[PDB]
């Protein structure tokens, strides 16, 4: 098995610099959070 | 009405002895309670002769022959009536 | 009438519940247009078939059960 | 690579992790629905509309926060992580299948987003009861949409369930027993069991529903000869099951938090804990009709439903002085995860014996369908299943991840979350008991004081999930790998080192025949 | 390390449960546009992924436990546990149908006619092709026993032979039970009546059909020498599942063939 | 109804919603004491510097804390059990009203003698008159006579709904083909309202319940005028 | 018949670094993509027929 | 006459039934009293309760399909 | 309605081949002749515009929409009445 082991390396995601995950989590996140927002909002402009 | 439950895969003497002290015996007392709750003493049933019941073709082979074997004077008519 | 038609809930070599049905039938008719009198109407019909099909020491017995009241069906 | 390891991966702990991130985001979505309920209670009038917007808010916060977040981060995402690292095994017995069970998910979620886009989405509640989810008060496809959503995580779960239980049942060391297992493991053995047994029934339920809908059954329709109680009974059958599924892999994960900060080497009175659970399991499947109390049921069977309702107390009550009676000579560590643990105890205790009220059918006719009830679930899943979950992810987050979380921040984040729950339903008590019924837009002006409060209090708990989230990252730019772990004698997770390699346990483990 | 010494099996990573989930996706959504907007291309291209799927799956797991030789003892245990786990569930999902069922028949509503079968229903008769139904799927669960005897005892043509008479038996109340429903006089729209009994019937037809496709599969294995005569789940759960099979139509009979009408 | 800032239960208008009052005190009383005595144990676990981590013996004190909640449990069974016969209880009623669900609103029938029957609907908050209740007021009243056992006999016409009116201590689902029962019986005058109890589509929250109880020759007089 | 399971377990033994699903020759890849690429496209296709019943 | 009395075999929340027999029970006394004249007796008794107890609906909806022959029940 | 019989306590392959032939087999021909006696062809039911059945909240998704799938106008008529 070529895959890699340890601290930061048994993951889908990169967090080799913390900024772009700063990035990464902030619009995992955050898409997961407005998108309620955003349905309701789509919902009141129906007709 | 149940479906089933909490499987232990490894069935030896250890486990029935778990069932046997964990849900039969428990079971046993809680509907001895129940039973035990619900002992509500009906009053003796209304006597009216009927001719399907209190049958008597040949006297029984014990005491007066009139008299069945588990009687309870209390709940059981003789065919002419109540006891007493 | 001449006697009790044949009756399709009754199809069968066996015939005592033909008999008992119309008895009680009757009888149940009997004491509701007394109770109510409604120009004191009355149900014939289920007297002339359960007379015809039904054997005298039956139709007796069970008037007798009526009159002491250990007759076990309702009526 | 990334596809092989990520897309087709046939790795507990891959798939774990892959659970434990569907699961986060879910609960985004679900924190975001809630927000909008309370947004729409906290003034005295109508922010969103009328009830079919707001309940189809409703409706989404209760689906995803159930099957979305709850479900898959302690089964599919602890279950996964932990539970062949705390027997032995290499990996699950289904590897492949596990992997589906997961992907499974995603779709199914989709379904459900789908379903409130399209149409008027579907204002039903959670319960998806007929009349109302039928096709002519809700035509379209959103609730068929709803319905199918649930079919996929039905099938997701029951397989997972599958290769739980021969796991489990399976892949022990030769020398070790089932009474030689870890709680959790008991735990996550017996919710797969109950999942096996009841979530096949809701799928025969919602597959009636949805050919009443489109096939013209009629099933739950009186004109055919139908019966709309018909569904609550099959309904309920899985529903009630269904949130002992969702408490049991929490009381798992608190049996072993309270040990091991207690520094105990195991739980006091384990096999009283094994037979607890085996009864609340049990016991769960017998007691569904105590949800249909005002239906018009004969009060006989009334009776029968409060009776068999309230044994559960008693083994429930078993596992609470068990947890106390492991707190008691304890050298007591005051961490982050021992906190969630403490909270989970009295909380849960709480929002349990006001269950035992709701037992009651005689008094369940002025309780049902009133905020009592929402105040008595949210206490047991904000701050019982919910609280075991942030206390097993504080607690294990280093043997995932390598990496440690800062204490302090992590405890500052349990103060701000207990206050904002507390405070989101403890008024929810009295509003229920004077009368605000569930499922309402706006309330009559009387209502309005406590509802503002309770609205308050959920926008606290906002600040406490926003916070986590930074939490997470912190820990993971800072990079403080893990050195050193306590008890280890008695916590095999932890023996394989923070975070174990891929493949854990190549050469089996060494296990004596006494 | 390195060496594996547990006798267990590390799958590869595999494309199918991506390909399956996907599949499930396209069949609901799919469904979904058929009943609403008129349209099967998005329910045809699900069925296909899905078939697609299940072979190459299936062919997988015939490639690691026959020819690669990975279904050691230990594994197979799991098998068996399994597959009892998996007709368990499905055991609990026909209750959902038995009880729907004798919840309407035992308490017609007015509707009906307030009694049972509802007025203007004319029940098929249990005693013409029902009863045909029921002993052919009988007969199949004798010959395959026989079968399975046969193969235990290495008797390659027996097996064959058994495994044969018990395919066909499957096939004719495939076709016996197609040609009721188009005999009958009463639909899936015919009240709670047609509900009940399609649907019920209907879902366990269903069975009988993957349970006859599952014996064919082990039927060509069998012609390829897969079998020996020790090591032959692929046909133990075809086995056990046939068997649920015919139990499913036994309470079927009974209860709304028989009893319901 | 119920004022700001409440608590506990609506005010008791009918005997058994009285009967309920008492047997909450008396169901709340007990969740005080364990969820207290539980509070209490944990604070006593950790507070104390002496250890003991060795093992414990089990099963001692597990009857103790197994037959103890126990009998708690029949403490609060046996009352609770009582007051639900009674409610399902053996009375002549002299009046039988029926209501009948429907999507947005409720329609009575007193049928007895003649077909009176109406339709109940609530008052738009903006055509209120000053002093009447925002989102309780329905244009026309259920009007029944005091100290009566009236018959209710709930159902409805569309999607489940449910007839609730809490100081009488009611509510009854609707079930559509279903006439499900209930024994109204105030022991004073005036308006008592409720609210529909269960989701019926988008305006489940607006569509109120108001008895309005008066004495009985007030209650046929009505009758009369309203057909 | 036959009973070739001899030349296939060599086959399929043959340690040539190929996961099992693809061991087998040139149509499994072949059938793999096929599948692979039905697959997408139907998603794709759900995900516009959603976009597009979304709206009234 | 108040209101439809206390009915034994229907003790429960449950009315559904109630209604429904009483309903059967005077459309089939009545076509009963009709074909036999008996002085056309009349069974109110039965109307009184059905009235009372079935709601409106109902009774029409049964009264048309009573009319157009498509009434389920057996009379 | 039987009891059981004839005893043969070694059970091996031929004794379920032994029962598939002389027993299994033998059953579906006589059941078969059975309803191949039994084949009365019953005359179409009498229509009546019953409302509890020939349901349609929901025209199919197939057809015109009014025609059930294993539709046979011999016997089953349309809401409006026979085929034809
Ligand atoms: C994980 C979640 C969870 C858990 C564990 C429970 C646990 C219990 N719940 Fe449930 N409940 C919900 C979540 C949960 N519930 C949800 C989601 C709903 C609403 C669904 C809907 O309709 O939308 C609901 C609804 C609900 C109702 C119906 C309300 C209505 O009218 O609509 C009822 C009534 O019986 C009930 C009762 C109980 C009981 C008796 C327990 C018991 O398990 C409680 C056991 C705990 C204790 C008893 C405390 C600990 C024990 C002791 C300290 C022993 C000593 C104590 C005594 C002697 C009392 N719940
Ligand atoms: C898991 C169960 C769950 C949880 C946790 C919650 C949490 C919340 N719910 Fe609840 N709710 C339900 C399930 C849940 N709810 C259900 C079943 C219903 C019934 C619906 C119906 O009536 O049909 C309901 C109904 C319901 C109502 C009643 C609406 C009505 O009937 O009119 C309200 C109103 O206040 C509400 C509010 C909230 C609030 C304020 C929160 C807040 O406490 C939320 C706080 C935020 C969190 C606790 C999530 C944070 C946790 C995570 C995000 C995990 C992070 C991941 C990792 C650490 C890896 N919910
Ligand atoms: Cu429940
Ligand atoms: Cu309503
Ligand atoms: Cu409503
Ligand atoms: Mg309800």
């Amino acid at each position: 098995s070529h895959y890699e082991e340890g601290p930061g390396k048994n993951i889908p995601f990169s967090v080799e610099n913390k900024w772009r995950l700063l990035a990464m989590m902030t619009l995992f996140f955050g898409s997961g959070f407005a998108a309620p927002f955003f349905i309701v909002r789509h919902q009141l402009l129906k007709k | 009405a149940s479906a089933a439950k909490g499987d232990h895969g490894g069935t030896g003497a250890r486990t029935w002895r778990f069932l046997t002290f964990g849900l039969a015996l428990p079971s046993v007392a809680l509907c001895t309670l129940n039973s035990w709750l619900h002992s509500g003493h009906r009053e003796r049933p209304a006597f009216i002769p009927y001719h399907h019941l209190r049958i008597r073709t040949k006297p029984f082979s014990w005491g007066d022959g009139n008299h069945t074997f588990f009687h309870n004077p209390r709940v059981n008519p003789l065919p002419t009536g109540y006891e007493k | 009438y001449q006697t009790a038609p044949f009756d399709s809930r009754f199809p069968n070599q066996n015939q005592t519940r033909n008999c008992w049905q119309n008895y009680l039938d009757f009888h149940r008719c009997e004491k509701a247009m007394t109770a109510k009198g409604g120009d004191v109407s009355v149900c014939e019909w289920y007297r002339r078939v359960y007379k015809s099909l039904c054997p005298i020491s039956w139709v007796s017995t069970w008037d007798d059960r009526r009159a002491e009241g250990t007759f076990p069906g309702k009526i | 690579m990334f596809i092989n390891r990520w897309l087709f991966s046939t790795n507990h702990k891959d798939i774990g992790t892959l659970y434990l991130l569907f699961g986060a985001w879910a609960g985004m979505v679900g924190t975001a629905l809630s927000l909008l309920i309370r947004a729409e209670l906290g003034q005295p009038g109508t922010l969103l509309g009328d009830d079919q917007i707001y309940n189809v808010v409703v409706t989404a916060h209760a689906f995803v926060m159930i099957f979305f977040m709850v479900m898959p981060i302690m089964i599919g995402g602890f279950g996964n992580w932990l539970v062949p690292l705390m027997i032995g095994a290499p990996d699950m017995a289904f590897p492949r299948m596990n992997n589906m069970s997961f992907w499974l998910l995603p779709p199914s979620f989709l379904l459900l987003l789908a379903s409130s886009m399209v149409e008027a989405g579907a204002g039903t509640g959670w319960t998806v009861y007929p009349p109302l989810a039928g096709n002519l008060a809700h035509a379209g496809a959103s609730v068929d949409l709803t319905i199918f959503s649930l079919h996929l995580a039905g099938v997701s779960s029951i397989l997972g369930a599958i290769n739980f239980i021969t796991t489990i049942i399976n892949m022990k060391p030769p020398a070790m027993s089932q009474y030689q297992t870890p709680l959790f493991v008991w735990s996550v053995m017996i919710t797969a069991v109950l999942l096996l047994l009841s979530l096949p029934v809701l799928a025969a339920g919602i597959t009636m529903l949805l050919t009443d809908r489109n096939l013209n059954t009629t099933f739950f329709d009186p004109a055919g000869g139908g019966d709309p109680i018909l569904y609550q009974h099959l309904f309920w059958f899985f529903g009630h099951p269904e949130v002992y599924i969702l408490i049991l892999p929490g009381f798992g994960m608190i049996s072993h938090i309270v040990t091991y900060y207690s520094g105990k080497k195991e739980p006091f009175g384990y096999m009283g804990m094994v037979w607890a659970m085996m009864s609340i399991g049990f016991l769960g499947f017998i007691v569904w009709a105590h949800h249909m109390f005002t239906v018009g049921m004969d009060v006989d069977t009334r009776a029968y439903f409060t009776s068999a309702t309230m044994i559960i107390a008693i083994p429930t009550g078993v596992k609470v002085f068990s947890w106390l009676a492991t707190l008691h000579g304890g050298n007591i560590k005051w961490s982050p995860a021992m906190m969630w643990a403490l909270g989970f105890i009295f909380l849960f205790t709480v929002g349990g014996l006001t269950g035992i009220v709701l037992a009651n059918s005689s008094l369940d006719i002025v309780l049902h369908d009133t905020y009592y009830v929402v105040a008595h679930f949210h206490y047991v899943l904000s701050m019982g299943a919910v609280f075991a979950i942030m206390g097993g992810f504080v607690h294990w987050f280093p043997l995932f991840s390598g990496y440690t979380l800062n204490d302090t921040w992590a405890k500052i984040h349990f103060a701000i979350m207990f206050v904002g729950v507390n405070m989101t339903f403890f008024p929810q008590h009295f509003l229920g008991l004077s009368g605000m019924p569930r499922r309402y837009s706006d309330y009559p002006d009387a209502y309005t004081m406590w509802n503002t409060i309770s609205s308050m209090g959920s926008f606290i708990s906002l600040t406490a999930v926003m916070l986590m989230v930074f939490i997470i990252w912190e820990a993971f730019a800072s990079k403080r790998e893990v050195l050193t772990v306590d008890l280890t004698t008695t916590n095999l997770e932890w023996l394989n080192g923070c975070p174990p390699p891929y493949h854990t346990f190549e050469e089996p483990t060494y296990v004596n025949l006494k | 390390m390195t060496h594996q010494t547990h006798a267990y099996h590390m799958v590869n990573p595999s494309p199918w449960p991506l390909t399956g989930a996907l599949s499930a996706l396209l069949m609901t959504s799919g469904l979904t546009m058929w009943f609403h907007f008129n349209s099967m291309t998005l329910l045809m291209i699900g069925l296909t992924t899905n078939m697609l799927t299940m072979y190459q799956w299936w062919r997988d797991v015939i490639r690691e436990s026959t020819f690669q030789g990975h279904h050691t003892p230990a594994v197979q245990k799991g098998l068996r546990y399994g597959m009892i786990l998996f007709i368990i569930s499905e055991v609990l999902f026909f209750t959902g149908f038995f009880w729907a069922f004798y919840h309407s028949s035992l308490a017609p509503t007015p509707e009906l006619g307030g009694c049972w079968p509802p007025t203007g229903i004319h029940p098929l008769n249990p005693l013409e092709v029902p009863l045909l139904n029921t002993s052919v799927l009988l007969a199949s669960g004798v010959s395959i026993t026989w079968a399975h005897h046969s193969l235990m005892e290495g008797d390659r043509k027996h097996m064959l032979q058994a495994l044969f008479i018990t395919i066909t038996l499957g096939v004719y109340f495939t076709l016996l039970q197609a040609s009721e429903y188009y005999e009958a006089p009463f639909t899936i729209s015919d009240g709670v009546y047609g509900s009940t009994f399609f649907v019920a019937t209907g879902f366990h037809g269903l069975h009988v059909i993957i349970g006859s496709t599952f014996l064919i599969v082990c039927f060509f294995r069998q012609l390829k020498f897969h079998f020996t005569s020790n090591h032959h789940f692929g046909f133990e759960a075809g086995a056990w599942y046939w068997h649920f099979v015919d139990v499913v139509w036994l309470f079927l009979y009974v209860s709304i063939y028989w009893w319901g009408s | 109804m119920a004022y700001p800032m409440q608590l506990g239960f609506q005010d008791a208008t009918s005997p058994i919603m009285e009967e309920l009052l008492h047997f909450h005190d008396h169901t709340l009383m007990i969740v005080f004491l364990i969820s207290s005595l539980v509070l209490y144990i944990i604070s006593l676990m950790l507070t104390t510097k002496l250890t003991h981590t060795s093992t414990m013996d089990a099963q001692e004190v597990e009857t103790i804390w197994t037959i103890l909640p126990a009998i708690i449990l029949i403490l609060i069974a046996l009352p609770s059990l009582r007051i639900l016969y009674m409610m399902d209880e053996i009375n002549n009623p002299s009046l039988t009203v029926k209501t009948m669900g429907h999507q947005w609103y409720w329609s009575y029938e007193y049928t007895d003698y003649e077909d009176l029957s109406f339709d109940s609907y609530m008052i738009p908050t903006s055509e209120l008159k000053p002093g009447e209740l925002r989102l309780l007021e329905v244009d026309n009243r259920v009007v029944l006579p005091m100290e009566m056992t009236i018959r209710m006999l709930v159902s409805s016409e569309d999607v489940l709904h449910s007839w609730a009116v809490p100081s009488l201590g009611l509510k009854t689902d609707a079930i559509p083909g279903r006439l499900n029962q209930t024994t109204l019986m105030s022991s004073r005058p005036g308006l008592y309202y409720g609210q529909c109890s269960e989701i019926c589509g988008s305006n489940h929250s607006f569509m109120p319940i108001v008895l309005e109880l008066v004495p009985l020759k007030y209650f046929e007089k009505w009758s009369a005028s309203m057909l | 018949f036959e009973n070739r399971v001899a030349e296939k377990q060599k086959l399929f033994q043959e340690d040539n670094g190929l996961p099992v699903h693809l061991k087998g020759g040139a149509t499994d890849n072949i059938l793999y993509r096929v599948t692979m690429t039905l697959c997408l496209g139907g998603t794709l296709y759900s995900l516009y027929c959603l976009g597009w019943a979304s709206f009234p």
